[PDB]
């Protein structure tokens, strides 16, 4: 499919930046996590970034760490989580879909096994945490081989060889780091550096979305400023689940405000 | 593009986030460079002859195999200063981030012999330290928290997961994916992305080079074999990489057995756990189904760790290493009967190799074998946990 | 009628009872028949090289010393197994117990490092240990406890007296008078009777012989002085040994200050107490006006003693040597700036000798001196009661 | 003066051994224990050996360790004994007063001085515990020149250099060690070994008096049977004070039984 490539387009026809939240699958548990996304989705998410319950989660600060263990605590499995994927998927057709993986449970139990499993409930692309470009090759091979789109990172510290090889092995977005260390909202990233921005531009790199630390509308604005196609946010949403784990009803309409108001901000 | 192979067979490779993969690049960089540098090694080695004290005893035991025909040596990194093989590439280590113009240093530590060697070599190089350490490796390895901290080094408990080595690794890698621009990780074994299993190998292999050279002074030959615990496999590489191409010489890799591998309770991952990809490598690992990562144990903190180097896991697929566990109470035999019968107190890591080779003897008493174990740490670690064992168990 | 001579000037003697001086004419006969037999000598040495892993090093201070005139070596006796030099001379005498036919160890320890080095040789040589301790030292030695009975040593807490050395060397002398027939008294410093003070400083002199060469060989000449701490003497006087004749060479002797000498807690009898006859020697001693003997105080258990071996009297009479006291807040520290700056845990003993070593820079510190300092074990236990005290102190 | 030489001879000639009884002074305080000696003085004791309370008794057991605690424990001094002697003295006129010393309160102050305060008081022998014949010389010098006997050890591992030694240097009486090991009523000594009594007499050294582990009269009469010339008990007495000291008309009593049954036995 070409989820994202007509995302996109639209918004690109509109003058706007995507706003991409991110949140654990099964956080707290499946039915509020998939009551979680409807309202993000309906608050106004272009795309989701979605991740699987890891154990041991090396790019992430303690928000999405306690998020995983949130998840674990209710039972939730990767075979639980395509469960939930593809019931997403069959409500909302168009919405692309991107998956954060570690590489073991993509490894676990066959690379091109995890990507056909992914094709057919029909997520769009697969971003694996742990796996630089320069390990990549199965893992963008069986991505391309079952119509997923793998999803390369751009670093601050990127060098013009880290630039090409993103431009040629990525589909669907690249991700523009906003700064070194883990996940979390209370680190603000920089602003997107142009350099880089303008760099992908001229290798036909799939379009920038800007992530870490990104928690304010100000910041989505920026991105966007910047010449970035939108801006992903985790920490932020994930912190109004874990406040409001007793009020699920607040909890709800305390995302529907805050995503309403990220992506209000992304129109230019 | 890297200037060394950071594969051994299938196993390795450099599997972090990308924001890391300059920070790996440059070590090896610098790692190549200092390798053919005069002025480098002699510092090394100055550090090592004179500060730490190498090189160490190769000591024949006198009473534990009397009645056999096992002539066994220990290869005494228990004497080395801060009572662990650990030291050795710490200093390496710490020259190295000297060489590339770091000021800080981030370490892990299990039984806290690492974290020792980070904050010595720290304090003596000039370099402000910070050390992650589970908090049930804080409680029962405590002695090396005192140390570490004596020695101005900070030491942060770490509470999540099983709160022992494995989750001591995450937060020191998650730390340094933030920080690298200023601090060294100073990984403390065999195991990680390139270039550290290389690195530690090749910071370590004093040991197993010191073992050749005095087993031939005093013996006229080769050791049948040699013999060393098994965590990420520092302590064992060193011992055996001289050996590699001494096809005469076997070497033996032990793992902790904890409870006993039926119980599930281990940290046997080499022989009794399946290749993933985790802690910036692929390699053996113990993972449930579904490809989480499992929780180890063992009585022991150094050899708790769920993963093992990537150069073990390759010499034993192509059958030049063998790998063998014990469990806790064999180390405990072991370190009880060291301590009574040769009068050195062993670190309970070291235990589990002697316990192997008490097992070799026991095992075949008429069969002639000459052995070297590698006695890794001292066990001043460990007198506390030991004693409250054997006093619960009504000894 | 002896075959060496028990005094050191007006020094030293053989002030036991009656009973015991057959076991002291045996003992004196048997090490000067030692001293000229090459098979005892070889296995003396082997044990030195091969299991307590001599030589030790002599470390360069890299930090300590900045901005000064100062250099500073550190002879590391810290290194040594068991974790101190008491291990040197326990080996020499483990030897003559069993050149004796004595198959039973008697000995006393303070520190525990005696104690340490008694279990450990005996578990070697195939002796069974006992060893008085003061109750206070059990406590705040607490490691070196564990250390002994690990290694299946019977450890005896002396509760008579100050509960420290001195009353551990009591009941040590008090079971040797019934027990000599099968038990060898393993007296632990170079004090007491005669020939204990000699077979304590010949089986400690390598400390002084490896300075000597280690500091020609790096420096190109002598130290202008050798600086030690002094309990009973034996790790200053194996270190002062070989150093005696080179008369250039200045010998620094420390005794413990406590709370400083004008409060009377201290154990520095050398300079502040007046010769008295007590542990079967003649020696200065803190004593009451009527001559009862005076309990000693120290932070450091090893140097709880309230008199000091008849050799150090005599060097000290004559000018060839000069002893100075450290209290317990400049050993203090000294510890800690051993461990922040050079990354070496010292014992609280050494760390009088480093605090005076210490005192002579900085008092002086455009005096061009090339100094050592016996770092006589090292601090694992100690680490417990610094902690303590750093932390009630409110750092 | 000659009050051994004089009591042996009237020994001799009423064919008796001697009995001898230690005890410390001021144990348990000074005017108990002058009660004490004239209790032991008049149920039958021959002489007497008198410790001067010091700090690190090394040939004495816990019993008289403890002796010398309670002595400190009032007050006692050096100078509080010699007073105590003095009045001792006073009251009796001839029985032997032996001193039992350690070298450090010999030593303090002067050797000459200490043997010159002795012999002001009346005292007749002093034995100094760890002093050997080989360290002998300035104290049975000084204790000669004062008219006091210096008294030395035959232990049972005595060899023919040691008897002829302790039998030139020694004057009042020769001690018999019973065993090796040091003070205490708990460890049974030998019978007095007949080979050192007898090359003792062929030297025409002092007469032996047995001691140490001397608690009871049948070891008396085996000493008397074996040719000593009488024996010292300490330990067993001293316990007799420890365990009647909130009973002071009690000790006395049961000290007066003792004695008399340990002297009814040295009678031949
Ligand atoms: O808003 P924050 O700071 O929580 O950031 C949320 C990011 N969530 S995510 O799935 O895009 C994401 C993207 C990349 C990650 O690691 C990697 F860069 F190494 F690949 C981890 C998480
Ligand atoms: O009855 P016991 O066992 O208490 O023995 C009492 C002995 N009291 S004493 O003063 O004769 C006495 C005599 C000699 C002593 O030591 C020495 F032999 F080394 F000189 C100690 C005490
Ligand atoms: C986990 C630690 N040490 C492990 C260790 C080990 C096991 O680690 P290696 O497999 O890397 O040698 C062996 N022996 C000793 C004395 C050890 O301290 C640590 O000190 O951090
Ligand atoms: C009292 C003891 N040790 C004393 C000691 C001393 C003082 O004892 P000498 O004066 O005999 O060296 C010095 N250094 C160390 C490390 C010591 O352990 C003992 O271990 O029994
Ligand atoms: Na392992
Ligand atoms: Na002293």
């Amino acid at each position: 499919m070409e989820r994202y490539e007509n995302l996109f387009a639209q918004l690109n026809d509109r003058r706007e930046g995507a706003f991409v939240p991110f949140v654990t699958l099964g956080d707290p548990g499946i039915e509020q996590s998939l009551k979680i996304i409807d309202t993000l989705i309906d608050a106004g998410a272009d795309a989701l970034e979605l991740g699987v319950p890891f154990s041991d989660p090396l790019a992430d600060g303690p928000t999405i760490q306690n998020a995983n263990l949130r998840a674990f605590a209710a039972g939730v499995t990767p075979a639980q989580c395509f469960e939930m994927l593809a019931l997403i998927r069959e409500k909302h057709p168009t919405i692309p879909i991107g998956l954060l993986m570690y590489a073991n449970l993509v490894f676990n139990n066959g690379i091109d096994a995890f990507y056909a499993r992914c094709e057919q409930v029909g997520v769009d692309s697969v971003l694996v945490a742990d796996v630089p470009v320069e390990e990549s090759a199965p893992f963008r091979q069986a991505a391309l081989r079952h119509n997923i789109a793998p999803i390369f990172i751009c670093p601050p510290n990127a060098d013009d060889d880290l630039l090409r090889q993103v431009a040629s092995y990525g589909r669907g977005y690249t991700y523009l780091l906003s700064r070194s260390g883990v996940t979390g909202a209370e680190n603000r990233g920089a602003l997107p550096l142009h350099h880089l921005i303008e760099k992908l531009k001229e290798y036909h790199a799939a379009p920038a979305l800007q992530g870490f630390g990104i928690s304010s509308p100000e910041q989505v604005s920026a991105a966007v400023r910047a010449g970035a196609a939108g801006a992903i946010s985790g920490s932020a949403i994930v912190k109004i689940i874990e406040k409001n784990l007793a009020s699920p009803k607040q909890m709800l309409a305390e995302l529907r405000s805050f995503v309403s108001a990220m992506k209000a901000a992304s129109r230019a | 593009t890297t200037l060394l192979n950071p594969y051994f067979g299938e196993f390795g490779g450099m599997y972090v986030p990308q924001i890391l993969m300059p920070a790996l690049n440059q070590l090896e960089e610098a790692f190549v460079s200092a390798q053919k540098d005069p002025e480098f090694q002699a510092q090394f080695a100055d550090l090592l002859k004179n500060y730490a004290g190498r090189p160490t005893a190769l000591t024949k035991c006198q009473n534990i195999t009397a009645g056999t025909r096992t002539t066994l040596y220990l290869k005494r990194e228990d004497l080395l200063h801060g009572g662990a093989h650990k030291t050795n590439q710490v200093l390496g280590q710490a020259l190295l981030a000297k060489r590339m113009g770091k000021s800080e240093i981030i370490a892990e530590t299990g039984a806290g012999q690492h974290g020792v060697a980070s904050a010595l070599a720290s304090a003596l190089l000039g370099l402000k330290c910070r050390i992650y350490m589970g908090a049930k490796d804080v409680e029962r390895q405590s002695p090396n928290v005192f140390r570490m901290r004596l020695m101005g080094a900070e030491v942060i408990p770490v509470h999540s997961g099983s709160a022992t080595l494995k989750d001591a690794c995450n937060e020191a890698l998650r730390d340094w994916s933030g920080s690298y621009e200023t601090a060294h990780y100073m990984l403390g074994t065999a195991a990680g992305p390139h270039p550290y299993p290389t690195i530690v190998r090749e910071f370590q292999r004093m040991i197993g080079e010191e073992t050749k050279a005095q087993i031939l002074d005093k013996e006229g030959r080769l050791p049948d074999a040699v013999i060393a615990c098994v965590g990420g496999g520092s302590n064992a590489i060193g011992m055996f990489a001289d050996f590699i191409n001494d096809t005469s010489v076997g070497l033996i890799g032990v793992e902790p057995g904890g409870h006993g591998i039926e119980t599930g309770e281990h940290g046997a991952p080499l022989k009794h756990g399946r290749v993933g990809i985790y802690f910036g490598m692929k390699a053996p690992m113990m993972q449930t189904a579904d490809g989480q990562i499992e929780e180890s144990y063992s009585i022991s903190a150094g050899l708790d760790f769920p993963s093992v180097g990537p150069q073990h896991a390759y010499l034993n697929s192509i059958g030049r290493a063998d790998y063998v566990s014990i469990t806790d109470d064999e180390a405990l035999e072991a370190f009880k009967t060291l301590c009574r019968h040769e009068g050195i107190i062993p670190a309970l890591e070291s235990s589990h190799a002697l316990a192997h080779a008490l097992k070799m003897m026991r095992e075949q008493p008429e069969k002639e074998q000459l052995l070297v174990v590698n006695l890794s740490g001292r066990g001043d670690k460990d007198i506390f946990t030991v004693h409250d064992i054997l006093k619960a168990r009504g000894e």
